[PDB]
């Protein structure tokens, strides 16, 4: 098909209302992989973490799969746009593209 | 024209470049109502910014966005900046360039994020970040000397010789007016008065600003405290309660001189100045001793210049006379320096353009400036 | 031998130095007959002191001599001291030295007056005043740790490292069992039971001591309070009335954890411990976290140690496991420390002599001891 | 039998002559209790010496007896020496001769006083003082070469040809590991971590010893700093806090190479080595380039030997190859040279004797030896 990347599960597109909360996640197959969340090409979400954005990382022993989560709360209209998820491993680099839309 | 904003802890100073005094000065506090209100027709106003908080202080809980020269929460800062421009200045950032002030030995993240918020949160054609010690020096009108900069946030020392910088010689000291306030509230309890709330915490700060002073000699005033006649003064609270303080008032300012009372190893403000000078080269040491400049919010208390003068002279060689210049309105000197800096023709090319930021990114701040 | 008296709000603990437990323990209350009695042959007894008051509680109005670690009325204290020596101890102050315990961050006047009353009101060859947190540590036998001392009067935190104490690190919290009692009486009214009298005010305190416990998780027990088969218990009053409480009793202890219910800004007991630790140096922090000691009247309720352990571990880094030592008879630990302290040979030299007091004056208490 | 003591800033190395490894090694620090502790039965102990100070580091304030190869306070040194002979060695100076090591270009007063303390404070039949660079050479077992000696105190260069020493060619450099530590603590603040206390100052030094390394190419690693994958390594503090450092970690070692970062005009370690060689004659220069020897506490950082070889070969003509010998356990090499020197038959005749000291006086130290 095409090479199969580091994501068992790719981030998914979603819609969020004003004042609501939306969660996006990425799964990586089994040193632990490092994930960067980007708004546009040059905006790093990790430096944008405050009341509006949270980052959560978890590891599950049973499946040997790492789950990375992006948490958005009180999603303002200003958050509408294109978001890019990048994950790096010992031997591989990979990225995924998804869009967040805020209505109202 | 241009806009200059001085963001030290506890206060926000803002105004237009080319002006002697800032348009608006207010405390840097963000407050939220901790208690539920049971009424109909209330604004609700999730938070209050600036002096608005001071009036409605009892209901609210007060949070300081900047601690020890470090911004703890960025969104609160954004509300403050929003408040400074639209609420008082009544101007658009797009129309005017904006100058911000930075404390010495400050972390990299604070400068990079601050520029990122100004370029994207507010749309500004250009902006610049400068060090607090150098702006005070321009307000003074002197290009050579040593600047002692202390405020609510953190005490900083930065010697200046003919336009050259000496990074090794620059010393950061973790002493501040806010730190003094914690010492002060603690000292009141021994006398039978206790404050455990943030709202009255500022009340002692108000007390400290005018009632507190610096003793010429700590041992001698404390010694004469036995016959407390002139050492006791009555202070009136908004409550209506009356507070009287004696030897307690002068010793709080003493703590800057004596960090031991606070419990920290680091040397006092006068010793730190010596450390910066010792680090510096022998050729430029003689002018620095007589060129001492005092700036910041907590340098206001009377007797600071006089106590520093004897202490610096005592530790230093008697070979050269020691002169300290601490002019009135020293608190506003940093903002004033910013206003003059913006005014100069050469400086405008120097501003970090919006255009430069978009390609290269937030990391250019360290690359372009000091 | 020597005499040791532990004074905290609500209770008096006293006994001979060098013994396992104090000779007599009774509540610290002064009560006067508010109602005029119409009889002949009545003693009249203008005031009643101690447990005697509890027996005749309905007629009398009860006043606590010590509020928030502060003695409101000095002559009431004198009556209780008289009562402790002459009534239960059956000893003369002249014969034995006397040790007293004092709360941290306590006003200067209380220590100076207390010695003045002991030297002149009761004659004694020597006396000494010590801080409550250190004595509790002695009962433990531990030389290093952090002591959480909360009594009926005021909650105090005092970290100790290898016998050395940091004054800056010591934090005073205005939470107490008596404060909890006011909360408790307020909470009972919603159920449908009302107490507006000091005499039955103590009755809820009695209820609080055994019936009230600290929930492992506030949200989960309250959630499970919808169906009550285990939460509700029946308490029998002296009157003969039956009182049943549900989710109401566990939340009273919760307020120490959650000052917000009380309406005060100051952080809960677990946060305060963190504040004290943050103040302390990085090198000594690791031992302090696992050396937590619980002492005082209000630390009696079950589940306190378990709730504190999870909360401290959550806020603190996961790198070091946290140990909290809360042994049984923790309430009497302060007195025990006092009895052991008196017993050591070195300590006796350290006592403030009657002879020293007459020339130098009452002000020497601060000068000599901490 | 004889005793050999290697004294340099930050560490004390001691043992018995004729043995490959020293019996006891500990840091050279004196610490006093800055905070008054309140307890009964405390050992007190006005000062702590050695590793004892490290354990009780938070309460104490640490002062180094030796700065830049210069002893700041003589009494503190005496306590250290007392500590080494009695606490770990468990031997009497009267019974065994004692060998001490001296830094090059050191002022005359330190050598005369050091012998004076040894003969008067501790009774010993004989003692000798030797230069640190020559002892390292003996440990190596090489007759001719150039010795680069850098430690916690001061960097020293001493070229040796056939046992003959050239006084003019000897170069002293003011760069040291302790100096690096100040740079390191200063660099941590930009990241967002601040250390202003001597007790945690040591903690960064601990970090520096294992975490820090020397880049083959400074410019290339810094360039690759943006993609921080392997550059950032986690560190654990006694506090429990976690520290991560990236490009910051390798630049600290760089400072020795680049004094400009520290602001000093004096040239880096590789250029200084060149100056010693330039000073030397044509006949002996060719072997010296191939005979470079590295020794001392701060030379333990990995990559130093590879970078020095690279830099010396580049600056030096291609006409001859450049070999640098930097064996493992180079830090302890000076002590071993001292132990081997004492064991040699010729050396025992060459001892400064107690008998010799008393008639002639302290001034014989310069007269008798180099």
């Amino acid at each position: 098909d095409d090479p199969i990347g580091l994501f068992v599960m790719r981030p998914q597109d979603g819609e969020v209302t004003v004042g609501g909360s939306i969660t996006f996640s990425a799964r990586v197959a089994g040193k632990p992989p490092v994930v960067k969340w980007f708004k546009g090409k040059w905006v790093d979400l990790s430096s944008k973490v405050g009341q509006h954005l949270q980052l959560h990382d978890s590891y599950d022993r049973a499946s040997k799969v790492y789950l990375f989560e992006l948490h958005i709360t009180d999603a303002q209209p200003a958050f509408t746009g294109s978001y890019r998820c990048e994950v790096s491993t010992k031997d591989k680099f990979d990225c995924s593209n998804f869009n967040l839309t805020v209505h109202e | 024209a241009a806009l200059v904003i001085d963001n030290g802890s506890g206060m926000c100073k803002a105004g237009f470049a080319g002006d002697d005094a800032p348009r608006a000065v207010f405390p840097s506090i963000v407050g939220r109502p901790r208690h539920q209100g049971v009424m109909v027709g209330m604004g609700q106003k999730d938070s209050y910014v600036g002096d608005e908080a001071q009036s409605k202080r009892g209901i609210l809980t007060l949070k300081y966005p900047i601690e020890h020269g470090i911004v703890t929460n960025w969104d609160d800062m954004e509300k403050i900046w929003h408040h400074t421009f639209y609420n008082e200045l009544r101007v658009a950032p797009e129309e005017h360039p904006v100058l911000l002030t930075e404390a010495p030995l400050n972390p990299k993240a604070n400068r990079e994020k601050m520029t990122q918020i100004m370029f994207e949160t507010f749309n500004t054609p250009a902006m610049y970040v400068a060090i607090q010690a150098v702006l005070s020096l321009y307000a003074s009108g002197r290009t050579t000397g040593i600047v002692m900069d202390s405020g609510d946030g953190v005490t900083h020392t930065v010697p200046i010789y003919e336009g050259y910088a000496l990074p090794h010689a620059i010393l950061r000291l973790d002493l501040a007016g806010r730190d003094l306030t914690d010492y002060l509230m603690k000292i009141l309890t021994e006398r039978g008065y206790s404050f455990t709330t943030t709202a009255e915490r500022e009340i002692v700060r108000d007390i400290k600003e005018k009632l507190c002073y610096v003793a010429l000699d700590f041992e001698q005033e404390m010694a004469t405290a036995a016959s407390s006649s002139s050492l006791e003064k009555s202070y009136e609270l908004p409550d209506g309660q009356v507070i009287t303080i004696g030897n307690e008032r002068f010793r709080c300012p003493e703590a800057l001189f004596q960090p031991s009372f606070l419990g920290m190893e680091s040397c006092g403000i006068h010793e730190t100045t010596f450390n910066s000078i010792m680090k510096c080269d022998v050729d430029i040491r003689k002018d620095l001793y007589a060129n001492t400049v005092l700036s910041g919010g907590t340098t206001m208390y009377p007797g600071i210049a006089d106590r520093m003068q004897k202490e610096i002279t005592a530790l230093a060689p008697s070979t050269m006379k020691i002169k300290i210049i601490a002019p009135p309105e020293r608190k506003y000197s940093v903002w004033i320096g910013g206003s003059i800096l913006a005014s100069l023709s050469t400086f405008q090319q120097m501003w970090i353009s919006k255009q430069e930021y978009d390609e290269s990114g937030p990391s250019i701040v360290h690359r372009k400036c000091f």
